[PDB]
């Protein structure tokens, strides 16, 4: 606007005006791409707290890779860090099964767990935590004959 | 190519190319932002297990069929007879436009869901909480029945039916996939689209934008210096307008294979490694189990349901 | 009379190859399943055949009963007129300022009284015998396509390829057959010189600018076409 | 070359892609189609006998290849005087029609042959015009136009009303009518004859001696130019990309042959995505591929100047047979790094299951290990029961909001 | 109708239109993908039964 003249210049600040345009519109079409891709991962995280945090869930691996007890929620200056307790199993023992047990003509089929064998031997437990308990009629149930 | 897809072969087009901006750095920063996001949606899903498990030699798990899930070793390529028909029905450096192979090839893939299938069918579910358990096929059947409410006993003394039922189905799934060809269509949909939008900008390249002509070497060839320059900006503006849509549109489907390959990678997790207790996320029905198969570019989740029938009128208090 | 050309009247819009894709091209085609005027029992009138969009000639001569052909402004004198007269080795093209009869027959080696050709131009000598023909003026290049198949036209399909190019710019609006036979009759003035001869039928068939999509096989020959504004499927 | 491309100093662990590698051509071709109507320039500069100053010979050249340097077998032309052109660009520019006009004159009227000159000849014989954009050449013909007793065939006239008009003949033989007196045919006192002859004899001097004088005048009309002059070179180079301008189509590529059989036709060929394929020799005729040799793009896999600076470039979608171990990988290939065959994890990814790392020592480059192996004892009648329990903690960071802006 | 929309009723203003190539194609093959994928979510939520 001060070396060249009032309308030599217009085409030239046409031009400024539509290259200053261009480049603002794809600025605010990638702030949209990115501002939706903020709310798909909020609405995640929102749905991991409500899941997570205000109560437990049987999901596998969505608060937590292993068994989900309990989590606990942490702020961060653009984010959130969910702290999920794990209960995992370990030192597992080998042991042999059976599907269920023939006794008096009776087929026997546990309640809760699995009939477990270390030898000449047979209890009850359950699938999570090896706890050998004699088979009595109280965690065993018949439903025909073992044929 | 920001430099060889605008400018072909043209220094004098190079050097007017850096006045426009940083546009330059910035359509080639998010494109390979796209490409390392595509490396990583083939982790979440597959990538799940910790280490390989393997099948037994022993082909008895209890009276069911697993041999078209299970790699064949006479194939060199280790896959199962699905995953082959499912290979054979997806169709698959111009002018500064290259395709960069992904990390994962197809037989790192077949490997890690020959080994999630392994893990599914000798362990159960507990190869995805922690240490793998050995455990018959027959009482992890048993277990799956009783988390949804059936007792093990029908699972105990009708089990030839149950096998017989599950091998028939496993043999009709095949003959199922095979007679729609139309039912691998997510996986060519997003096939044809990269190929149409990286075919649509070659064929914009020949327009002329308000030029004389279309290549480089004509207007620098006919036209003098200084006249040719306007011509060059208008081509200059026109071939980069073409590319920022092309970027943009790129991004909106990598945000979009992003939230499928999120919705894959959870179905995996809850449906594959586990029993869910959700109604339409593990299959139609009562979902018992799954076992995941791989595909070019996407994965197949084959859910076992099961679904009562033959109900009676009864009166009930 | 007045037929159909069903699946006939295409050639090579362009002197580029292609290897078994789709080209798309607006062009100036002959309209698929239009109503071309089949000139059979005409044994020499009406010669008034205009050459707006060109002339898709067609024809199932036995055997060397044309003599050529002759495009002119108006027939008047002083008026370029091109005439391709094919000799049994050699063909002639030379325009002419002359006044034109009605029909000047060939059997007579001049047609007018006072002719004035001013151009120089010699080609190789183009004349169940189909004789395909497709003439059109464009940029100042009176182009011409030539095919000679064997068969009136059929179902099948057959490219027109582009033989002879030569650089003429004028109103051309005129067009008429030349035709051979054994009683020679040199009155230009007198149109009745009907002679015993094998069937002769002159098609005439206006082009018009269309859109068609040809597909090009591995060998470079056009051997499928769509035309684009006819049936709603095309 | 990373830093410049990061825009930073310490660069981190990893692989960035900076240019990209151009193979540049050596050699240039110009295969445009072999030479032929050379225009019938002989037969205008070196005929058998020339006309009259009046009747000056008039020839049309045109739809003929125009070889301007066919002039200098005449000998040192007294003058070769191109106006409005040079006598060196001539044989570039194409043009519509090239008239040639050819007289014998005395040799003190070669110099009247030019626009604005004034005299005897081209006032009524033969007058240039004056934006005459073209060329006048003369040369002596006295060995040839000289006869002892004297060759008073060739005229030339004298006297007129007017003069006359560019490129205007005139070839009347009328008494000229000087005085008021008309003439009745015959001549005399103020009614002389137009139309003189030349004594041309050998014992002239050198000023008037019989010159030949021709003239070539250029004509650019709006009508499409059919006399262009010549042009070519000879190289079918293969195996190597090179710039190539086939009869008008130009580019860059190697040009190696092919079983693209074509139609008689048509000069070049085109794939599905518009762009060129193949094409005609203008020469023999025999189908050439166009093919883009080596193009790709260069990646420097480095790991941090934290650690070191040995850093390992990578070609990605090029075969590197053409332009430090080198490995071909299906991702592309590598040098600085070696391929070692014990998996490890992948620490730098690279493309097709390959990944660099630091060994310590040299980058390395290994096949990704997806796992470790675990084979468990299926059995029928065995089972595995854990006896141990671990509480183990587990961080899931997940972003919320953004940085609102505005502008 | 990038046709109607930009070059509205004007043969001299189409002719310019068609030397810009196939912008009006992929614009129109979009949006009518839009339309078809907004047909679509109309059955996974009301005609699971
Ligand atoms: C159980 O026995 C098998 C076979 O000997 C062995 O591979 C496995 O490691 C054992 N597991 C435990 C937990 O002792
Ligand atoms: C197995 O464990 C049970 C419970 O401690 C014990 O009574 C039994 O004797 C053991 N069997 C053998 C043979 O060790
Ligand atoms: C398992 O399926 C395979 C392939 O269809 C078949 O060949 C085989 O007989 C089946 N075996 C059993 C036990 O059903
Ligand atoms: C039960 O009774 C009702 C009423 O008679 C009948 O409509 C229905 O079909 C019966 N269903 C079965 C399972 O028999
Ligand atoms: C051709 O046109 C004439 C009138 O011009 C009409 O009578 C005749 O039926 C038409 N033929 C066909 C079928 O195109
Ligand atoms: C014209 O045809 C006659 C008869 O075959 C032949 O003798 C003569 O040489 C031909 N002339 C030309 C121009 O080829
Ligand atoms: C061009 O000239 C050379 C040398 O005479 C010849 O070998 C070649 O065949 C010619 N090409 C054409 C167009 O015939
Ligand atoms: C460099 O190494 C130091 C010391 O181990 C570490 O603190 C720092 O994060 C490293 N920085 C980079 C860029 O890797
Ligand atoms: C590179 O070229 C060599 C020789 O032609 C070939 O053996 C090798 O397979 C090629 N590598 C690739 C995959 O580009
Ligand atoms: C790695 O394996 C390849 C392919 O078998 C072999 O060619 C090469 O010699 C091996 N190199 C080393 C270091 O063992
Ligand atoms: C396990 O299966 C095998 C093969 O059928 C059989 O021989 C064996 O008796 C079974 N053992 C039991 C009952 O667990």
């Amino acid at each position: 606007l001060s070396r060249l003249d009032p309308p030599e210049a217009e085409v030239q600040i046409d031009r400024l005006i539509t290259g200053r345009l261009q480049s603002l519109q794809t600025y605010v079409t990638q702030q949209l791409i990115r501002a939706a891709e903020i709310r798909a991962s909020a609405n995640l995280a929102a749905t991991k707290m409500s899941e997570c945090v205000l109560g437990q869930s049987k999901r596998v691996d969505f608060c937590g890779k292993g068994y989900h007890l309990m989590s606990f929620p942490q702020s961060a200056p653009h984010g959130v860090v969910f702290l999920h307790v794990t209960y995992v199993p370990a030192q597992e023992k080998n042991f042999t099964t059976a599907p269920a047990i023939c006794h008096d003509g009776k087929a026997h089929f546990p309640r809760e767990g699995v009939f477990v064998s270390n030898g000449t031997h047979w209890f009850v437990t359950q699938r999570n935590f090896y706890e050998p308990q004699i088979i009595t009629t109280d965690n065993t149930f018949v439903s025909g004959n073992c044929d | 190519d920001c430099t060889m897809y605008i400018c072909g072969d043209s220094t004098e087009c190079s050097n007017l190319l850096l006045q426009y901006g940083s546009f330059c750095t910035q359509l080639k920063r998010a494109l390979t932002g796209i490409a390392v996001e595509q490396d990583k949606n083939t982790q979440e899903v597959f990538a799940q297990v910790k280490q390989i498990y393997k099948t037994p030699p022993i082909k008895y798990f209890g009276g069911f069929n697993f041999s078209q899930i299970l790699p064949d070793p006479s194939k060199p390529s280790k896959r199962s007879p699905i995953e082959d028909l499912l290979f054979n029905k997806v169709t698959l450096k111009f002018n500064g436009l290259t395709v960069l192979p992904p990390l994962l090839t197809d037989e790192m893939i077949a490997q890690y869901t020959s080994a999630l299938l392994a893990g599914t069918i000798t362990s159960g579910w507990t190869f995805g909480a922690g240490p793998a358990l050995q455990i018959p096929f027959p009482m992890q059947m048993a277990y799956r029945f009783n988390g949804i409410g059936v007792t093990q006993n029908v699972l105990y003394e009708n089990q030839k039916l149950i096998a017989n039922q599950f091998n028939s189905a496993i043999g009709k799934i095949q003959d199922s996939l095979s007679s729609t060809p139309s039912a691998l269509g997510k996986l060519q949909d997003v096939v044809n689209h990269n190929a149409q939008a990286l075919n649509t900008l070659v064929k914009q390249l020949s327009s002329k934008f308000g030029a004389i002509s279309s290549v480089l070497n004509d207007i620098l060839s006919r036209l003098d210096p200084p006249e040719a320059e306007v011509q060059i900006d208008r081509l200059i503006t026109g071939r980069l307008q073409s590319l920022q849509t092309y970027v943009t549109q790129q991004l909106i489907r990598a945000a979009e294979i992003r939230a499928s390959a999120n919705l894959a990678a959870t179905k995996m997790s809850e449906c594959v490694l586990g029993q869910s207790k959700r109604v339409d996320f593990c299959g139609k029905g009562y979902h018992l189990m799954s076992f995941p198969q791989s595909a070019p570019h996407g994965v197949v989740f084959l859910h076992v349901t099961y679904v009562p029938a033959q109900e009676k009128n009864f009166t009930t208090a | 009379s007045y037929t159909n050309s069903f699946t006939r009247g295409v050639y090579y819009p362009d002197k580029v190859f292609r290897s078994s894709v789709l080209h798309s091209t607006q062009d100036l085609f002959l309209p698929f399943f239009s109503n071309v005027t089949w000139f059979h029992a005409i044994h020499v009138d009406n010669p008034v055949l205009p050459f707006n969009d060109g002339v898709y000639f067609a024809s199932t001569e036995k055997s060397n009963i044309i003599r050529g052909w002759i495009f002119g402004t108006t027939l008047d004198s002083k008026t370029q007129s091109l005439l391709i007269v094919n000799n049994a080795t050699n063909v002639v093209i030379k325009v002419c300022e002359f006044q034109f009869c009605n029909d000047p027959f060939l059997d007579f080696r001049v047609y007018s009284s006072a002719n004035n050709c001013t151009f120089e131009y010699v080609s190789q000598p183009f004349l169940k015998n189909l004789r395909e023909f497709v003439f059109k003026n464009i940029d100042g290049y009176f182009k011409i396509y030539s095919k000679h198949t064997p068969i009136d036209l059929p179902q099948g399909f057959s490219a027109l390829e582009p033989l002879v190019d030569l650089p003429i710019g004028i109103n051309i609006t005129r067009f008429q057959t030349l035709l051979a036979l054994h009683r020679s009759y040199l009155t230009p003035g007198d149109s009745s010189s009907g002679w015993t001869a094998g069937a002769a039928a002159y098609y005439v068939g206006y082009l018009q600018p269309r859109t068609f999509l040809l597909k090009y096989n591995e060998n470079g020959t056009i051997t499928d076409a769509v035309d684009c504004a006819l049936d709603p499927l095309s | 070359e990373t830093k410049c491309t990061l825009k930073s100093f310490t660069v981190e662990k990893g692989i960035y892609q900076t240019s990209n590698f151009r193979v540049q051509p050596t050699e240039s071709i110009v295969r445009f189609p072999n030479i032929t109507n050379l225009c019938p320039f002989d037969e205008v500069f070196n005929a058998t006998r020339f006309a009259s100053v009046y009747a000056w010979n008039r020839k049309r050249i045109s739809n003929c290849v125009a070889d301007y340097s066919v002039l200098y077998n005449f000998a040192p032309f007294f003058a070769f005087k191109c106006y409005g052109v040079s006598p060196t660009k001539l044989n570039d520019l194409c043009f519509t029609n090239v008239y040639a006009d050819s007289f014998v004159i005395r040799g003190n009227e070669v110099s009247q042959i030019a626009p604005g000159q004034t005299g005897n000849i081209a006032d009524y014989n033969y007058k240039l015009p004056d934006d005459f954009t073209g060329c006048v050449i003369a040369w002596n013909s006295n060995k040839l136009d000289s006869k002892v007793g004297g060759n008073y065939n060739y005229l030339y006239r004298l006297f007129r009303k007017s003069n006359l008009k560019p490129f205007e003949r005139d070839i009347s033989t009328e008494i000229y009518q000087a005085g008021n007196k008309p003439c009745n045919g015959v001549a005399g006192f103020n009614c002389y004859f137009p139309l003189r002859s030349y004594g041309f004899r050998p014992t002239y001097g050198v000023g008037h001696q019989p010159y030949r004088v021709v003239v070539l005048s250029f004509e650019l009309l709006h009508a499409p130019a059919t006399v262009c002059g010549p042009k070519k070179s000879t190289n079918l180079v293969k195996n190597k990309c090179v710039n190539f301008n086939f009869n008008g189509l130009t580019g860059t590529g190697v040009l190696t042959e092919s079983n693209k059989k074509f139609l008689p036709f048509q000069q070049f060929g085109r794939d599905i995505a518009d762009t060129t394929d193949a094409v005609r020799d203008p020469q023999t005729l025999e189908i050439l591929d166009i093919t883009p040799c080596s193009f790709g793009g260069v990646s420097v896999i480095t790991p941090g100047t934290n650690t070191s600076n040995q850093v390992a470039v990578l070609y990605q979608g090029v075969n590197c047979t053409e332009v430090s171990n080198v490995f071909q990988t299906r991702a592309g290939c590598l040098i600085g790094a070696e391929y070692v065959n014990n998996s490890y994890e992948c620490d730098i990814p690279i493309g097709a299951g390959i990944c660099a790392s630091y060994q310590t020592q040299s980058i390395i480059a290994y096949t990704m290990s997806l796992g470790a192996e675990n084979s468990v004892a299926y059995s029928n009648n065995s089972i595995a029961i854990p006896t141990n329990f671990t509480i183990s903690v587990t961080t899931e960071i997940l972003p919320v909001s953004m940085t609102k802006t505005s502008v």
